[PDB]
């Protein structure tokens, strides 16, 4: 669909209660950022959580990492999702184009 | 590093 | 397969349909399908579907997207316009998709 | 613009 990026989750609250472990991929799409994980080994994917735009407070990023604050009507509950990645900057800029463009609607 | 998102329950 | 935004644009057949205003027009291996909003989920939820094999024919400019459905397709046949500024990139899309039905 | 779809 949209952009992919493998990242690694970094403790909060949110990503707890959610049990986030190690490394994801974390992909921008037209209406949501998704969260998916590898099977076993075929190095095989399928979706985890959804964070709907509509339900995204904010998001932010450095060099460091990606973060966003998801809202309570997501399946993820309220509260921060901090990613580890060198492309958080990309991530940022793929996520507010893809916004900017379902808000022209 | 952070911005509001406007779309925010839209 | 790829997505575009774009705004229904009033054709009998998408008027019988209930389409209008934004949607998401999205090119598959083997279909085209129209997405919309989920009320709640607030996800993309399909709304209709049309297999290569049932679009008689489709074509675009740099105002528009549009595709004639034959009668074995969901919708009924007619042509199904949709405003946008990227046809060019949807026909290309949906080129390369019915190609690869080289299999 | 069309062109007619020979997968049809």
């Amino acid at each position: 669909m949209g952009s992919q990026f493998w990242v690694t989750s970094q403790k909060t609250e949110a990503s707890e209660r959610c049990g986030l472990q190690g490394s994801y991929i974390l992909r921008v799409e037209a209406e949501k950022l998704t969260l998916l994980t590898l099977g076993a080994q075929s190095q095989i994917l399928e979706p985890l959580l959804f964070w709907p735009y509509t339900l995204l407070r904010r998001y932010g990023r450095d060099k460091v990492m990606f973060s966003f604050e998801a809202g309570r009507r997501c399946p993820s509950g309220p509260g921060t999702f901090t990613f580890q990645t060198s492309q958080g900057n990309d991530i940022f800029q793929a996520v507010e184009a893809a916004i900017q463009q379902q808000k022209a609607q | 590093t952070w911005i509001e998102n406007k779309l925010y329950g839209m």
